[PDB]
């Protein structure tokens, strides 16, 4: 997610780009990416597999999968290609567009400081918890009887428009094995796939009716998109764009299929026999996944109210294919538009990230952080119009403006297992293809109408999913009055000074480094904690790809000049103490194989066996 | 008491020029596109410096000057003014149209005086006059206290300065281009800044330098020749070129103008000088000069310049009327460029890879929109030639380091000698140079004989016979 | 000369293809053809044909040539004069002359001519079809300052024809000034 | 207040202002200058000097310009011969600003200042209470301060003992540095003043300050003939500030360089001190007092004290188409020397060096508004520099993988010891250097090299400009 997740494959790439060589920042040109046009081939399948049979060590098999998925990758390009005829277009001339590009980093030398018992590990973590956190360490007495509880006590939910059989909610606990954990943190197991659960999920009630598309509306529209091109972009690149629109393409096709993996091409080709035109897929149905992982935070909240469960609306798998080919072109459009000293963190890596801000945060500095996940987009249908309106200005081609506007209306969700209903109004979150991209401009509009101009005099803003900070901004009456209008909770800010109390972005920390004098950004030691303190499921074998990212994230926190930092930006965001035994500890845990097994232990079942 | 300069409002020219006067304000107005504005805006300013600086109650002399442009002064001028060139014509006309036209409203810059003086010596062209002469600067018998050359190169520097010495001069002045790429013995140049290039007449059919021309009909084999040349040496004639203007120069005239610090001059009378540099921006350097009379102190014969900005010369091939031949070169570079080569130039680096950097360096530059490069820095003719230089620059530097040898001792096998293919001057470096300071030759170049044609005075005298 | 809509060309290549003033038609091909006299000689000769948008106008080299005056030159006959000559105002093709004149004879001479070049000048020599056969000679034409000045980073390099064509029309559109970017507004014709 | 002929956005304000922290400093430029900085510190020395100084007593000066002494409250002797191709000039001047204010300023005796130069010009061997034409040895004036200002061409213990016979005791000394040449170094350079010194034999190098080279194909092998196989610094030097030419003598400049206490004996015996009161990037300031009698005892030693980084390095170029080598020194700011001290722990390439005092130099440290990204230092040491960190960094190794025992020396029954290479010195800040120098002078010679000095013509055009004084 975003930086890096848990098994250290993250959102973002891992190529430079925005890199010189030059001690000063240069302009140059954006260029495209070839693709190898697949071709197909059968005779050297059935070779290939024949020779398989006589001699086949460790790279013959190897061959036939990839002539195997190769194959795949063809059959699918030839199956889509027909479906969309009265869509296909074909290559018009492009614009130029051009980037900035910015010196390489200077890191600080890094030593390595490990312990040598595992086990005297686990006691030092063990104390950390008991004397910062007592109340958690002694909540574990027992065994994980979780969904036994959970069934003795009835079914409690607030529904609105939803359908359901009441003889099939039942949720007796099915078998579960687990290996017990070692550190006493308790972290819960994800949720049973029950019909008791899916009703406590969707216990939201966010019905709203308001002015659907008529005056009143599109005048609020007409404003914002007025303060977002007035204060967040320049005029060089309106007319050109109008006037070349976007369309359907066989080599967005061509290049987004090429870059799929193995088995997910393999799944994407099970669906292509009953193959549906493009104008026949229905773009306002959806179904309910329910496989997630509970998240928590550092605190002592889990321990007294029960987690919420979460669920994904997925869209049409066909859906998702037809139209995927275009989100590389309205990245590269947004940020041709946008001001040199207002960022988005799209098409970068995190050695980009720290090459742009090396010289611009120093002590002393006020930081204004703020997020808007707290606000209900649904009560107001100003903010779907304000989207569609950036996205006609972009160059959006006309029939596919209406294939993208079915899917923010009226939906209907459906559980297959039980036969449940449900019917939502207008949402913004979804599991569909344009989902970061709608947040990220509505972010920035948000920001530009309530800061006015002082947006552009800034030194570095920084936007990317419901989360930005922006250089040299402070909390005055002005932003509470004009934020007044409807309520006071839209958004939720938090001051912030370099070296006093560090600016917090994507779950890390914002750090000012001492020997070289250039900012940084690390991860938070806290989250990992509580994490190795989540019970394994039985028959998992990813327990290397978690080493690995234990073992980079270690590095990165020994480095010298950046540890009695750490320290205080702990110190003022959670008011906790004693932190570096905690990241030693980690050290020895990420050195070998063998000293990772100590977070483990015996293997428990319950719910199963007839003895 | 602002200045005002015929250059257009958005150049960057400014910056340099106000750099250079810091005792003045420097304010644009545009009414004429010449090609030469930025050489004619240095030679406005450099006067109205040197005008105030000097006693208002002396008498100056003008060697080879025009005496239109010298009219609305209020100081006094002795204008020399021979007859040897083909321009001389037509500013004497000018200046009869302009005395005539102006006469009897401004009565105040003594207007009288000078028609009367005129007319006197076009009787009688063999007299003396306070204001009007008619000899050049070694036959003229006037005496005053200072002396002032624009732009002068058709003098031996020495023997002029002797026989003004003999009058009674105790201060001197001479404004006009440097002459340290003629101190180097190279082939052709170029001042970037100004518009001007130049070239020997041996390389005029040359391919890729700023003042050439060729031929397309061609690609055989085989060139008879009587002679066997093989020589490529420096001969005494060299063209200049200042925007669409032509000028012909030597050598030898232009290398007597890089006079030492301090110098001698014998004779029946003896005198000790000094030169002094007041004043140098991208090419143009303004220098004064002081006699006194006696013998005083010891010469050593050097000469110093100091750079502000990177010099640079190198060696390039180049084909001549067909044939391949090679021969060196030099230019000027701006300090900001050379500064941020630093750290490129700590390893080899090939030729291509150096000409894309020196784009990205010079046309696209950013750092907040506000002063940036102003998008050109340097001009983009001369980049390919640069490039080849720091290339060549930075493997020779290398071949040193690895041939370490003893302190204090040198080995003969008797010695061998490398090979030097560039000369690069850095920025706050000095260049010292081996001159003459003793001269004695006390020539007398006296053959006088008039120029003034009966057609020519007809005119000059009807153009004054109205009074409007 | 792009500017004015103005071309010009000899007498002998006007039944050209892919020139500004020509005229062919279309033909299967005759292997062989009849020649009375023998040619082998492709050089230009005296005449010279102008269009100035709409109109026609006949020339002659020599007459066209000798207004190509030097810097400085002498008329002597019965009597003698000595004058100059100098560019005033230049624009894209367009010049304007002054010479003064004065009795007598002064100086000396050199007999060279100087031109400066505010835009790129051209001259490069393509091989076309003149009335079925194929044949080579020279063009010249005139480029805006700021293509050329755009056109240095990747001459570093060998470029193949058509990648040079391609990076020419995207050129014509966009160029980049002082940091930012904008339109050309000094488009050169497409043709 | 004062005023000083800088730039209003230079960097070198900060450092004057540190070096004078009784005034306050403020700029304002009136001319182009190439030493504006040599000039502007110049300018504040003589202004610390005379606020110090009882206003009663009488100040000479040796080898003055007299037109820059003239509107002054204090009072001064000039002493200035006539032996420079440059002094007829300044005499000129002075002339003629006495001439052109004879009734506009009435600061001090104007009219006798006149009366003074015409009794001079009338009889040559004359001794004035403002002017005189004698030498430092021959003048007979009593005084009680004499200042010397940028003066080299003297011998210092000659010229002290000449001065304490007549009375003086406080002299001042403002000038160069002199450590430089007790290291006997070939070339050098001062990097903040824009000065750049270099051996007569050198002058036809490639890669230093002050040289200049040609173009040549790589003829191998000219001429065997005599052979030099020899390569050691002479006695002859020359300097170049800015754009001006000075030659200069070696003895002479090393003689300045005295110790802490010594004594003068001959006739008449003093004891004397020396010290060193301001220092700035190469400028320093002496004080000098004098006693009668003899006291105390002698060592012979001279320390100097380094705010700054002091760089003393072997290299190799190429002189008139052949490879040398020979040493150079340079000077270096507190700021880079101490942001290295990690990177110099190790074992370091020269091209790593480079790039890492390359970003140093621009990115950290130096910043501004709209005077962006200046420069620390100048660029045309940094490739000097660099090499020279790379050598002390493999000295320091090699002296820890060798061992020795405590308190013993080990020898090679004959028995010698080997001594080891040594290619850089490097003088961190906040050290001490210290020299061994002789503090015993008892000969001193009394010449009368004095014929004339003046000629007729000039002394001619010196009365007419004289003449119309009223
Ligand atoms: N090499 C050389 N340069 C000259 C000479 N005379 C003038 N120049 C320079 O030419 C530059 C352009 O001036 P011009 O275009 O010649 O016009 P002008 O000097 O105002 O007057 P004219 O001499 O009548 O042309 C001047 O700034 C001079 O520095 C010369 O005799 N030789
Ligand atoms: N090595 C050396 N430096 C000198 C000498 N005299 C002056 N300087 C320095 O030259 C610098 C600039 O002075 P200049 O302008 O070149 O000499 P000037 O023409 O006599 O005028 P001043 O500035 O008053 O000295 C001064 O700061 C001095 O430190 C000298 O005799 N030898
Ligand atoms: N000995 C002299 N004394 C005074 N003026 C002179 C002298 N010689 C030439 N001049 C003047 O210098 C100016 C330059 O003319 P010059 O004699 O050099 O011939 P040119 O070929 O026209 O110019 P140039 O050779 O410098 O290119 C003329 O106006 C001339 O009157
Ligand atoms: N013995 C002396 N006493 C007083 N002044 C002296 C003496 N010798 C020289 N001077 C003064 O030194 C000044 C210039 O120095 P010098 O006489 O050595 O001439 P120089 O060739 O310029 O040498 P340098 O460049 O080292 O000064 C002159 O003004 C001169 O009056
Ligand atoms: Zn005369
Ligand atoms: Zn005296």
């Amino acid at each position: 997610y975003i930086f890096s997740s848990d098994t250290g494959q993250g959102h973002l790439q891992q190529k430079s780009v925005r890199q010189t060589t030059l001690p000063v920042n240069i302009v140059e040109e954006v260029h495209e990416e070839k693709c190898y046009p697949p071709k197909l081939d059968e005779i050297k399948e059935q070779l290939l597999l024949k020779r398989l049979q006589e001699s086949a060590s460790t790279a013959n098999r190897s061959r036939y999968q990839s002539r195997k998925v190769e194959n795949m990758k063809a059959m699918i390009i030839h199956r889509l290609k027909e479906g969309c005829r009265l869509y296909l277009a074909s290559d018009t001339p492009r614009v130029p567009s051009y980037r900035i590009t910015y010196p390489a980093p200077i890191y600080s030398p890094s030593i390595n400081i490990k312990l040598s018992n595992p086990e005297t590990a686990v006691a030092v973590c063990n104390e950390f918890l008991a004397r910062n956190y007592p109340t958690v360490a002694s909540y574990q007495v027992t065994d994980e009887y979780d969904a036994y509880l959970d069934m003795v006590d009835g079914s409690e939910s607030c529904l609105d428009r939803a359908t359901f059989n009441p003889s099939k909610l039942r949720s007796y606990p099915k078998q579960h094995s687990y290996h017990a954990p070692t550190i006493r943190s308790a972290v819960p197991s994800p949720f049973q796939n029950t019909l008791q659960n899916v009703l406590a999920a969707a216990t939201k009630r966010n019905c709203n009716v308001t002015q659907m598309r008529e005056l009143p509306t599109m005048d609020s529209a007409a404003f914002n998109v007025e303060c977002f091109k007035k204060y967040a972009c320049n005029q060089e690149y309106w007319r050109e764009f109008a006037s070349s629109p976007i369309r359907v393409t066989t080599e967005n096709l061509t290049t987004y299929v090429t870059k799929l993996k193995g088995p997910k091409a393999a799944a994407l080709f099970a669906k292509t026999h009953n193959l549906l035109p493009l104008q026949e897929v229905p773009m306002d149905r959806f179904t309910m996944d329910m496989k997630r992982d509970v998240k928590v935070t550092p605190g002592t909240k889990h321990t007294e109210e029960r987690p919420k469960v979460q669920v994904i609306q997925a869209a049409e798998p066909l859906a998702t294919a037809y139209l995927c080919g275009i989100h590389r072109e309205l990245v590269r459009r947004l940020n041709a538009v946008l001001l040199p000293n207002v960022h988005t963190l799209f098409d970068m890596s995190a050695e980009d990230f720290d090459a742009i801000i090396a010289t611009h945060f120093k002590p002393g500095d006020a930081v204004l952080e703020t997020d808007i996940a707290s606000f209900d987009k649904s009560q107001d249908d100003s903010l779907a119009l304000t989207a569609m309106m950036l996205l006609e200005d972009l160059g959006v081609d006309q029939p596919i403006l209406d294939l993208i506007e079915a899917a923010f209306g009226e939906i209907s969700s459906c559980h297959l297992p039980t036969g449940t209903r449900f019917k939502f109004g207008a949402m913004m979150k979804s599991g569909m293809f344009l989902t970061l991209f709608v947040n990220t401009l509505l972010n920035i509009t948000i920001a530009s109408r309530v800061l006015e101009e002082r947006l552009t005099t800034s030194a570095c803003a920084a936007f990317i999913g419901d989360d930005n900070i922006i250089h040299g901004v402070v909390s005055d009456a002005l932003m509470a009055a004009r934020c007044a209008t409807w309520m006071n909770m839209e958004v939720k800010i938090i001051d912030a000074v370099v070296s006093v109390k560090a600016p917090y972005f994507c779950g890390g920390f914002i750090l000012h480094d001492t020997v070289t004098g250039t900012a940084c950004r690390v991860a938070d030691p806290l989250k990992r904690l509580f994490k190795l303190g989540k019970p394994l499921a039985a028959g998992d074998e990813q327990d290397e790809d978690r080493r690995r990212a234990l073992a980079d994230e270690v590095t990165r926190w020994q480095r010298t000049g950046l540890v009695t930092e750490l320290e205080r930006a702990v110190y003022s965001r959670y008011e906790v103490q004693g932190i570096t035994a905690v990241i030693t500890s980690m050290a020895t845990f990420a050195s070998s194989k063998e000293n990772f097994k100590k977070l483990r232990g015996p293997v428990v079942t319950l719910y199963g066996g007839p003895k | 008491d602002p200045v005002y300069v015929d250059i257009d409002a958005d150049s960057a020219f400014l910056k340099a020029l106000q750099r250079a006067y810091p005792m003045f304000e420097v304010e644009p107005r545009q009414v004429t596109p010449n090609d030469a504005a930025n050489a004619r805006a240095f030679s406005h300013l450099a006067i109205k410096l040197i005008e105030q600086e000097i006693d208002p109650d002396s008498t100056i002399l003008d060697i080879g000057s025009a005496p239109a442009r010298r009219m609305m002064s209020d100081r006094k001028y002795h204008c020399v003014c021979p007859m040897r060139s083909a321009e001389d014509p037509e500013r004497l006309a000018n200046y009869a149209r302009k005395l005539a036209s102006a006469a009897g409203k401004v009565l105040d810059r003594n207007i009288s005086g000078k028609i009367g003086d005129l007319q006197a010596v076009m009787a009688v062209p063999d007299t003396e006059t306070p204001t009007f002469c008619l000899h050049t600067d070694v036959s003229c018998r006037q005496r005053a206290d200072v002396a002032i050359y624009q732009d002068v190169y058709a003098v031996h520097a020495p023997t002029s300065l002797y026989h003004q010495a003999i009058k009674g001069v105790r201060l001197a002045y001479w404004v006009g281009f440097d002459t340290t790429p003629f101190m180097y013995n190279a082939m052709a140049g170029a001042y970037p800044s100004y518009s001007t290039n130049w070239a020997d007449e041996q390389v005029l059919k040359a391919k890729n330098i700023g003042l050439c021309s060729t031929d397309l009909t061609e690609g055989r084999r085989g060139k008879l020749s009587i002679m066997r040349g093989k020589k490529l040496e420096p001969c005494d004639r060299v063209l200049f070129s200042v925007g669409s203007t032509l000028y012909p120069e030597s050598r030898k005239l232009l290398k007597s103008w890089h006079l030492p610090s301090v110098f001698h001059l014998k004779g029946k009378l003896s005198f000790t000088c000094r030169c002094d540099t007041v004043v140098s921006c991208e090419g143009y350097v303004v220098k004064r000069i002081t006699m006194s009379p006696g013998l005083y102190g010891k010469t050593t014969g050097y000469a110093v310049t100091h750079h502000a900005d990177g010099f640079l010369m190198c060696k390039t091939t180049d084909t001549v009327d067909g044939e391949r031949v090679s021969f060196s070169v030099c230019t000027y570079v701006p300090a900001t460029i050379c500064d941020q080569m630093t750290g490129i130039l700590a390893t080899e680096v090939t030729p291509e890879d150096a000409q894309k950097l020196l784009v990205g360096l010079n046309q696209r530059i950013v750092v907040n929109g506000r002063t940036q490069r102003n998008t050109n820095t340097m001009k983009n003719y001369m980049i390919p030639v640069v490039a080849q230089a720091f290339s060549k620059w930075a493997k020779e530097c290398r071949k040193d380091m690895e041939d370490e040898k003893l302190l204090g001792v040198r080995e003969r096998t008797a010695f061998k000698k490398q090979k030097t293919h560039t000369v690069y001057k850095r920025p706050d470096t000095q260049s010292i140079q081996k001159v003459q300071a003793e001269f004695d030759s006390f020539v007398v170049p006296s053959l006088w004989s008039s120029g003034l044609s009966i057609p020519l005075r007809t005119r000059i005298k009807w153009l004054l016979s109205k009074v409007p």
